RNA sequence: CCCCGAAAGCUAUUUAGGUAGCGCCUCGGACGAAUACCAUAGGGGGUAGAGCACUGUUUCGGCACCGAUGCAAACUCCGAAUACCUAUGAGUACUAUCCGGGAGACAGACUGCGGGUGCUAACGUCCGUAGUCAAGAGGAAAACAAUCCAGACCGCCAGCUAAGGCCCCAAAAUCAUAGUUAAGUGGGAAACGAUGUGGGAAGGCAUAGACAGCUAUAGUCGAGUCGGCCUGCGCGGAAGAUGUAACGGG
């Protein structure tokens, strides 16, 4: 008696939100959350119920303390000794969109359906984004 | 510079400072006196 | 080294050391005294070589009364050696330390004087002293 | 007579022998289980050698 | 080299076994001592390896008598 | 008249060694009365007051009042428990003087 | 398929990874509270602690002796809490005892407490005592026999709780009140060094002008300051080899 949602009819809406000011794991939470749809009554562990979610100014997200000179990011080249590392000012003046990819893959599931749940978001460094065909709404979050 | 555990003021040309989390030992005259806590 | 001129017994067992030095806790032979404020064990070298440091900054201007006697055998193995075949020899000899017991009193010697000398001696030990007077009550 | 309410609140799994022979005695079998019982001081003693595990109502 | 020590006998049993309290009929056995740690009083006897046992029926007790301040043990009929 | 302590009537439920460790860390110090023609009586003193009046001398071979509630009780100072470590005081014996 | 359910100990052994008797399991028969938990009453002790009156040892003073001072498994003028034995009793539990048929087992492990040995080392070794595993699933600790909570007859897409938790991965407060921390301390490491900050009890000095500087002890300057102790949190001491790798991650 129990239903599952049908992924037929699963609506997807279009939200919009400005990121300048605010905590960057706070917003990532929230963004988390309606990514996977937490929010609505028809959640399904396995079935993607969230919704398109679009970021702008990303490049204006703020740390606490003295993270933007001490948060260290690493990645590896599986070559002999090749250990890369950067920092938060630095990587948020390059590749900010990396920055949030980070932030929310780290709270989403791993997997199939986390991979496709995070294609809903996109991220742009500039007030501008080209979706106006969607027409998304302001969201505060 | 003397780089030590233990840093203290010798003579009264000496003083003992914070700089950026580090204590350090300056004395005015006699540049020897300079220590470092580390 | 301090050490008894005779005994009934060569060796003796580990034990445990707890509680406190109720007993030995008061100045009775000079003015001020260091006293100990954590447990342990006080070896006869450390003993002398505190005596020493202290008499030779006073210029052996006063007393110093010791109340530490290592009275306590201690043995260890060779080396090299598996474990069985009978106790190990004695080697050195220790004197139980619990808190509150005194070590060293000074007579006739100046207070800053003696207190420095204190300070000096506190350097050697490997528990934490801190330095008492004489007291009505 | 006077009479109490006795409830056992947890287990007597890994408890001591006769601290189990207490509950026993008592005639508290499981968890929750509530029993009545006289107000003497034979009872009071189980009662209070077991005081960890049992709830009293007076 | 080796240890010198390493010996031991083998246990005695000694105690007591009849406490203060206790009813006793003749011959039974009060206290196992090596010495004379407690001493016989009415209608308890004394045998050659210090043993004290009862020589009437009654009920066994406990005393503290004389100028030396010897430990007695009596039967009461 | 200079030595004039404050102190408290300590009831037979604040006696014994959880009581009393409870009133040490409550940074008070139990203490006894005795003396002839009255029996004893157990008061609770304030240890800032007792140790003002430590460090004074005359202390010791003066007499000094004791005051819980209406009651003054004229005593001279017997004895002084202190912990061997610390040297706080712990506890103290007052005859009637 | 159903019911019950151990042990890895003691003694002896050309015995040590074998066997035998006793201890522990199961079944049948004869008996019945004679058994156990708790309360009350009687009873012995020489350990913890403490002490110097014996034994031994230790330091400082005055004439082998005296005063003070300290120590001990094989010292004791003293001395518990527990544990143990007996007697009477309420309540709750088919307990206790005897005879016989059938065994298995005699390589144990970790943890807490009291100890010998060892270095107050070892996932070390040897005893006493309690729990667990062995022969036991479930939840928590990332993974983790021996830790914590808890004892699985079967089924339910019902409810309440324990240990542990309530921003996301991932169930539940981005809950409420009053404070502390600036080190990502939280989320490794001591003697020791300095003072970052919050609190507490005292002490020194001042518009007859305290404190730091500056001009000839003086004075333009001017309302706080000088120094110590205790205490909460925090800083340095801090170097290794595969790849961030010492909050599971974000
Ligand atoms: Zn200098």
């Amino acid at each position: 008696k129990t239903l599952s949602a049908k992924p037929a009819e699963v609506q997807h809406d279009w939200f919009v939100v400005d990121a300048t000011g605010k905590t960057l794991g706070r917003l990532a939470t929230e963004i988390a959350r309606r990514l996977r749809g937490k929010h609505k009554t028809s959640y399904t562990p396995h079935v993607d119920t969230g919704d398109y979610i679009i970021v702008i100014n990303a490049e204006q997200v703020q740390v606490t303390g003295n993270k933007a000179l001490d948060k260290k990011y690493y990645r590896h080249t599986e070559f002999p000794g090749g250990l890369k590392e950067t920092n938060f000012e630095k990587l948020v003046a390059h590749k900010p969109e990396e920055i949030f990819e980070r932030a929310v893959k780290g709270m989403l599931p791993k997997g199939p359906l986390g991979y496709a749940m995070i294609k809903k978001m996109k991220v742009y460094a500039g007030s501008e984004h080209p979706h106006a065909a969607q027409q998304p709404q302001v969201l505060d979050i | 510079m003397k780089v030590q555990a233990s840093v203290k003021k010798i003579c009264g040309s000496c003083k003992v400072i914070r700089r950026n989390g580090v204590i350090r030992v300056i004395c005015s005259a006699e540049p020897r006196h300079k220590q470092r806590q580390g | 080294m301090l050490q008894p001129k005779r005994t009934k017994f060569r060796k003796v067992h580990k034990g445990r050391n707890t509680g406190l030095a109720h007993r030995g806790s008061t100045v009775s032979f000079g003015s001020i005294a260091i006293k100990a404020t954590e447990r342990g064990r006080m070896t006869a070298r450390q003993i002398e070589a505190a005596r020493r440091t202290i008499s030779r900054r006073i210029k052996r201007g006063g007393k110093i009364f010791i109340r530490v006697f290592p009275d306590k055998p201690i043995t260890e193995k060779p080396l090299e050696v598996r474990m069985g075949n009978g106790k190990g020899n004695v080697e050195y000899w220790v004197c139980e330390i619990k808190p509150g017991k005194i070590l060293y009193e000074i007579e006739g010697v100046n207070e800053d004087l003696a207190r420095e000398a204190f300070a000096l001696a506190a350097a050697k030990l490997p528990f934490k002293t801190t330095i008492v007077t004489r007291t009505v009550m | 007579m006077k009479t109490i309410k006795v409830t056992q609140t947890k287990s007597s799994s890994h408890r001591l022998k006769n601290h189990k022979l207490c509950l026993q005695g008592l005639g508290l079998r499981r968890i929750g289980h509530t029993v009545e019982v006289q107000d003497t001081p034979s009872n009071r003693g189980m009662i209070n050698k077991v005081y960890y595990m049992v709830s009293v109502e007076e | 080299g080796s240890t010198k020590n390493g010996r031991d006998s083998n246990p005695k049993m000694l105690g007591v076994k009849v406490y203060g309290g206790q009813t006793v009929t003749a011959g039974n056995i009060i206290v196992r001592q090596r010495g004379t740690e407690f001493h016989a009083g009415a209608n308890v006897g004394m045998g050659r390896d210090h043993t004290l046992f009862a020589t009437a029926d009654g009920v066994v007790k406990f005393e503290v008598k004389g100028q030396f301040g010897r430990r007695y043990v009596k039967v009461e009929t | 008249a200079n030595f004039v302590l404050n102190a408290q009537a300590r009831a037979e439920d604040k006696q014994g060694k959880g009581a009393s460790r409870r009133l040490r860390r409550e940074s008070l110090v139990p203490a006894i009365i005795y003396g002839g023609n009255a029996e004893p009586v157990a008061v609770t003193l304030e240890l800032r007051e007792l140790v003002k009046a430590l460090e004074s001398n005359v202390f010791f071979e003066e007499v000094v009042e004791i005051k819980v509630g209406d009651k003054v009780e004229n005593v001279k100072i017997q004895a002084l428990q202190r912990h061997p470590a610390k040297n706080t005081p712990m506890h103290a014996d007052f005859k009637r003087a």
